[PDB]
RNA sequence: UCUGAGAGUUUGAUCCUGGCUCAGGAUUAACGCUGGCGGCAUGCCUAAUACAUGCAAGUCGAUCGAAAGUAGUAAUACUUUAGAGGCGAACGGGUGAGUAACACGUAUCCAAUCUACCUUAUAAUGGGGGAUAACUAGUUGAAAGACUAGCUAAUACCGCAUAAGAACUUUGGUUCGAAUCAAAGUUGAAAGGACCUGCAAGGGUUCGUUAUUUGAUGAGGGUGCGCCAUAUCAGCUAGUUGGUGGGGUAACGGCCUACCAAGGCAAUGACGUGUAGCUAUGCUGAGAAGUAGAAUAGCCACAAUGGGACUGAGACACGGCCCAUACUCCUACGGGAGGCAGCAGUAGGGAAUUUUUCACAAUGAGCGAAAGCUUGAUGGAGCAAUGCCGCG
């Protein structure tokens, strides 16, 4: 039972409900028309696994998994420590 | 027009007749069972669902599902 | 028969029950053409192998090039 | 189909009110039992359709009764 | 019993919804209109499918009223609408489905394609 | 190997920038001028406007009744299927209108999927029951037909018994919110063809029956990514956002319901308007790239219009149903019948596109053991210089 999962490093955003927080992550990639690599950027709501806490004021790394509701199909993960 | 389209809209309506028949009649079953839990009428059933997922009348997944509801909710005891 | 109008193709093409012809396919087996029949042809001689293993039946009418070829020879041990 | 001894064709010729509608289509009325014509055993007790000559003559335009 | 210059409905596919008396076909001074009296009549507003305008004199006869009439049978029929059944000098509308009650006193005036396209005749 | 040609135009003459025009191709192009032919491909871009006839889907008599008929004294040899039941009819066709997105394409997790007919192999095929199509009698009718009664067949369907393995549950061993392992509480499957052999009773060949696992095939969901324009569209949205309980669901999910809580997105252009089937690709250019989304292919989506439902693995279904809307047609005026964005074809519009054509010969799909059958799929010929190409 070897599964592939997808991690995707971001900053918090906001947490607005309870075991439901907002993350923001900001990707620099290639435009395909003047060669100038543009930020774009992307929001995403998650809830608490149940055994890690994330918090206003970190970088998280959040995984997929089946759809638990509307808008949330990840779990957050683990936390990475501040600065 | 077409033949055998009318010989199949006649064909399947006495199977729906008979299909609802015993649907209803499982309807009933697990009515009782709502009304009040005993292991006897759970049993009774679990065979009927059985023949009933047997058979394409109803999908073996949803009978999986509602039988294990059912054993989860009697094992209370 | 495709290509050239009044020039007859039939590439051997695979389809397990319910593919229409000139769309997907898992896999190509090779070329034929049938206007001079010797079974010129350039095959896997796997893939062939391939429906052999996992079924999909292949197709009733191109069973005689295999017949040249003898696949038979390889595919009587399916059920030993 | 069968010999032409029973097959026959006919013709009606009358000058127009020396029974033209009244002639062809009474005839009609008392032959035209089978599916060809057919408008005996489906206009018996009908209303009587006496057509306006010119919107009759145009609405009955053929060239076989059989 | 239809009362002079005033509106009624439809009970057809015409396109038309609110339309009113003009004058009654009859003898001078008839005053009232029993079932199947076509009259005179002009459209007050409908909706922009109709085959007519509004406002332009138009020809129907009429189908419902709740007053009604006692026809030969000896037992009263009434209704609680007023409609119209919009025909051509004739005795044949432009519509294709009739809705609604149709009476059955009005074969022997003729209008008898009128009890062949309706849905049910009282 | 790949890598870009100029010319003209404001001025008494003369220079900058700058537009316009030509020399290049390409088209689903009309129409002149017309014109010999061979192949070669193409031939509603336009009203998703409505439409006659033939074709567009049938098949199983080796599963059966049942009547009927050619030859039969008789038994019936045989025929044939109106019918039940079996499979398929959702695959195949064309359209591209609405769709601005998880439609498409790519990478993906499906620890949330399911897939009859095939795949390796396993478990069994015991019997029991009664309706009913068809047929017959009648009412009602030209037909339509409905309503009763009698007559049955079947792999149709409903119990009994029996379970290898399965589900369901409890204990015991496992992985970076799950999985495997021994034991057991609960429970359930059916049928007969065709032939051989055997006096028989059995047994065997093979279809199929019912079950299991490898698979694959097929469909569906989420995910990141890229995939129109518009600021003379500034704020927009409230099952909306969150969880719980319960329900539904091949299946995860406000998918749905109850309880409350209060957001959610946004100037990094949301929301709204025009507009678009998407993509691969076609054309052009030296390239970067720009135009278009022809034929052909893959995905999605529609199917006179709008909804609602059953069928079976599988549909909300060009020619399966119900209703409404709109239209047409028949009629005995009682009442019904019908769906070319299937092929041809018509009517109109339109400058602008064909055959009211042929063989299922090969191949594809469905049925069948097979005779084979069905196929406007497929392939031909018709018309057209419409384009590339040869040739008088």
């Amino acid at each position: 039972k070897r599964n592939q999962r997808k991690v995707l490093i971001g900053i918090v955003k906001s947490t607005k409900n309870a075991k439901t927080a907002t993350v923001q992550v900001e990707s620099r990639f290639k435009h395909p028309l003047y060669h100038k690599s543009v930020v774009r950027h992307k929001k995403y709501q998650a809830h608490n696994e149940g055994e890690v806490l994330a918090k206003d004021g970190d970088k998280v790394q959040i995984v997929e998994t089946r759809p638990l509701s509307a808008t949330k199909r990840f779990r957050i993960a683990k936390i990475i420590e501040r600065a | 027009n077409i033949k055998s389209n009318e010989k199949r809209l006649r064909q399947n309506i006495k199977r729906n007749l008979n299909n609802k028949g015993q649907k209803t009649k499982l309807k009933t079953n697990v009515k009782n069972f709502h009304k009040e839990i005993n292991l006897d009428n759970l049993g009774n059933v679990y065979s009927q669902a059985d023949r009933l997922a047997r058979k394409g009348i109803i999908s073996t997944n949803r009978a999986r599902r509602l039988k294990s509801r059912n054993v989860a909710v009697l094992n209370k005891t | 028969r495709m290509g050239r109008v009044h020039y007859p193709t039939y590439r051997i093409v695979a389809v397990d029950s319910r593919v229409k012809r000139d769309g997907k396919y898992i896999a190509l087996i090779g070329h034929l053409n049938p206007a001079l029949k010797e079974n010129k042809c350039k095959i896997d001689e796997a893939v062939a192998l391939e429906w052999l293993n996992k079924g999909a039946k292949p197709t009733d009418t191109v069973r005689s090039l295999f017949s040249q070829t003898g696949l038979w020879k390889k595919f009587v041990e399916s059920k030993k | 189909t069968v010999d032409l001894i029973n097959f026959r064709n006919f013709g009606i010729m009358a000058h127009i009110d020396a029974g033209k509608t009244t002639t062809s289509e009474r005839i009609l009325f008392h032959s035209g039992r089978i599916h060809k014509i057919g408008e005996t055993h489906d206009g018996e007790s009908v209303m009587d359709w006496m057509e306006q000559e010119k919107e009759r003559g145009i609405t009955i335009t053929s060239a076989a009764t059989s | 019993m239809v009362s002079f210059m005033t509106r009624l409905n439809v009970a057809d596919n015409t396109g038309a919804k609110q339309v009113g008396i003009i004058k009654v076909l009859g003898s001078t001074r008839k005053r009232y209109a029993f079932l199947g009296d076509v009259v005179v009549v002009s459209v007050k507003d409908a909706i922009p499918s109709g085959m007519v305008k509004k406002g332009q004199v138009l020809r129907a006869v009429i189908v419902r009223t709740k007053k009604g009439q006692q026809r030969k049978d000896g037992t009263h029929l009434k209704f609680d609408d007023n409609a119209c059944v919009l025909i051509k000098e004739d005795k044949s509308p432009r519509g294709t489905r009739i809705f609604g009650p149709v009476a059955r006193e009005l074969r022997e005036r003729g209008y008898n394609k009128i009890l062949s396209l309706a849905v049910e005749v009282v």
